[PDB]
């Protein structure tokens, strides 16, 4: 029903995915910047 | 520094443990009785069917009781569905039932519950920290 | 598992809008619904034939 | 004034001097400019005698600063005659020489903790052989019991089918022995629960094997003078040590 | 499920101590509870329709 | 920078997710309907066979 | 279920050493003696 | 299950196309199997037994 | 199925295996060295 | 900020806010001059002169 809906209201979602998933990898950085600098432990990868 | 936040950490987790035993306890005496009395209805509505139509009354009767009961039992079953938004599974529903039991107690005693999974978080996170500072490879 | 894997305690979920009502007054009205179409049905069928 | 960034942003609910409209502005914390989020303030109201933000000293601002670097204390805000008071919601090289020397130590110090850890690898086991000779025993005589539960309920499975067989076409009717058929159903579906509320386990077969089977197996080892709390005691130290050897070449 | 991920084995699942007589202490007297409320219910109803 | 980076992906995301919740809201009123509708057909064919 | 994480096929699923004709041999003359020992119980009801 | 752990959305799922159709094409033609079968076996029985 | 056909059609699942292990090895330690956080290739 | 901007950062930000300005230099105690990529850091180890 969402991608009827979707293709009812002509709604691009490879945009949305993709935003969304920028968003989260971004978030990932932020979270393992986090350790070294207020930590001084080395970071993990 | 990391060994003495670590026990003011466990110092602020310590007084307010108790209560929160309590409660758990409280809804582990709430609960138990549910669990029970699951069993208790069936054994009530065993007897119910078993002394009427072995011996006392016609089985060509009591079977469309029979059948209706089989289907309003997998009713209820799509019920619980509707409400809960889940599959109902026999330990997924126990558990819910002694949650719901615990926040129901949570503010009976009202012991700052928000608080408390909010502290059982930084004393796990530095409780990780200090295990990662004295890694035996690398020397500190 | 409901205590979560750090230690703490899972929330507290929803309870949607009388739920146990409505779910009754759906399950009664159909029930009368079906015995209205098995008598147009038991009718319509001995009337024909 | 409300500084609220729940939505991601900072948005300040503001009205005029002298008029109606309670208007909330989004902007950017760290790439927007006070003095560019005030063009965007000026540019669409009337009353631009004085848009301004001054330190609570008195002293200005400057344009080009940012606005965290803003927000991260109070701030006069002044349009043309009132004050708008804003309150907001709120060794290093030592750990640089910690690092430089770490860097010429652990070349040597790998390699010590190698040729010493493959000697606890080793003398554990060592250690492991004549309890794992009685483990794999115990294991085997524990699973044929194990085995035969399986079996027998298959065998349940078969007797009670030709109990029904028979005697419902030959020497009793149907009619009697339906009622006696439903319910060993019924008493079924209370012993799936009984197993559930006894136990505390849902009833599924390959879970259920595993639950007998532990209570067959540690049974049959202390019956015979078994330390199990040896044997996963090696199997911890033996992984722990694998897995310690595993990040030195990586 | 008994084999745990380094090799080990795992510590014994804890059965309810005494709770055979539990289970069963809770079916029979329930069993006849439901066993004679039913001789009494349908005799008291159908009598006095 | 990766905050610099966040703050413009923060910030395009706020026109896109209206026609995503107002596709969101009208989708999920089919399903809750659906749900419903399904228990509506064993509601019935409990009534027909009494 | 088909693949491992990297796409690697995952390895032969074992089935036991003629089985079937293990299983066989349990259920029908398990089937038959249940069958029979009806009779036996039966009788003596019967004569009760 | 319906969103990503990332926030964004599970694509289109594929539909095997004739869906509504390709299970009545096994079912119509093998239900007349069945019903052909058993009134031959009957009409074989009869003869024998 | 699969391995009575790969038997009958006598192809290697053994190299199909271990080759494939490489090829996901081989790429996470690449990802693991193009990582824009622990600089070696400026 | 010290860990981003630069004296030519600084001294155009100063030439952007009025326009009166139109000379900066920011010397050193000594007579010589400080470029305009200098680091902040750099330049508040000492006094200067502006």
């Amino acid at each position: 029903f969402f991608h009827k809906g979707a293709k009812k209201s002509r709604f691009d979602l490879e945009k949305y995915n993709q935003l969304k998933d920028a968003i989260a990898q971004a978030e990932m950085d932020l979270k393992r910047l986090r350790d070294p600098l207020q930590v001084h432990l080395p970071l993990r990868q | 520094e990391l060994i003495e936040r670590l026990e003011d950490l466990k110092e602020q987790l310590a007084p307010l443990e108790k209560v929160r035993i309590e409660i758990s306890r409280k809804a582990e005496k709430r609960t138990t009785l549910v669990l029970w009395g699951g069993l208790a209805y069936m054994a009530t509505q065993f007897g119910i069917l078993a002394r009427l139509t072995w011996w006392e009354y016609s089985w060509d009767i009591m079977e469309p009781v029979t059948y209706f009961i089989t289907y309003g039992s997998a009713m209820a079953m799509y019920a619980y569905f509707v409400m809960t938004r889940q599959e109902y599974v026999y330990p997924e529903a126990r558990d819910r039932q002694y949650l719901l039991f615990f926040h129901k107690g949570a503010k009976k005693s009202r012991f700052d519950l928000e608080k408390y999974n909010q502290l059982k978080d930084a004393i796990a996170q530095a409780e990780m920290d200090l295990k990662r500072l004295r890694d035996p490879l690398q020397v500190h | 598992v409901i205590v979560t894997r750090s230690g703490a305690i899972l929330p507290k979920p929803v309870k949607m809008s009388f739920g146990l009502l409505r779910v009754f007054s759906i399950v009664i009205p159909f029930l009368y619904v079906g015995t209205l179409i098995s008598k147009n049905f038991a009718a319509l069928l001995e009337e024909h034939d | 004034v409300t500084v609220v960034y729940q939505n991601g942003l900072p948005v300040i609910s503001v009205r005029l001097p002298s008029r109606r409209e309670r208007c909330q502005f989004t902007l950017k914390p760290i790439s927007d400019s006070v003095g560019v989020f005030l063009r965007q303030l000026q540019e669409e109201d009337r009353g631009i005698d004085r848009v301004a933000i001054y330190s609570p000293d008195g002293v200005r601002v400057a344009a080009s600063t940012g606005i965290d670097l803003l927000l991260l204390d109070d701030f006069k805000l002044v349009i043309n005659d009132l004050t708008y008071h804003v309150r907001p919601p709120k060794n290093d090289v030592k750990t640089l020489v910690q690092q430089l020397y770490t860097t010429l130590c652990i070349e040597q110090h790998q390699l010590n903790k190698e040729r010493e850890l493959i000697e606890r690898l080793e003398d554990l086991k060592e250690q492991l052989a004549p309890l794992e000779k009685v483990r794999i025993e115990i294991s085997r005589k524990a699973e044929k019991r194990t085995t035969l539960v399986l079996w027998g309920g298959l065998a349940y499975m078969a007797t009670q089918f030709g109990i029904l067989a028979r005697l419902t076409w030959w020497e009793y009717s149907w009619d009697i022995m339906e009622p006696v058929t439903y319910f060993i159903t019924y008493g079924s579906a209370m012993a799936m629960y009984a197993y559930f509320v006894m136990t505390r386990q849902e009833y599924v077969y390959p879970e259920a094997r595993d639950r007998q089977y532990l209570l067959f197996f540690h049974k049959g080892a202390k019956k015979s003078r078994f330390d199990l709390e040896k044997y996963n005691q090696l199997k911890d130290a033996i992984a722990q040590a694998e897995m310690d050897l595993k990040r030195l070449r990586d």
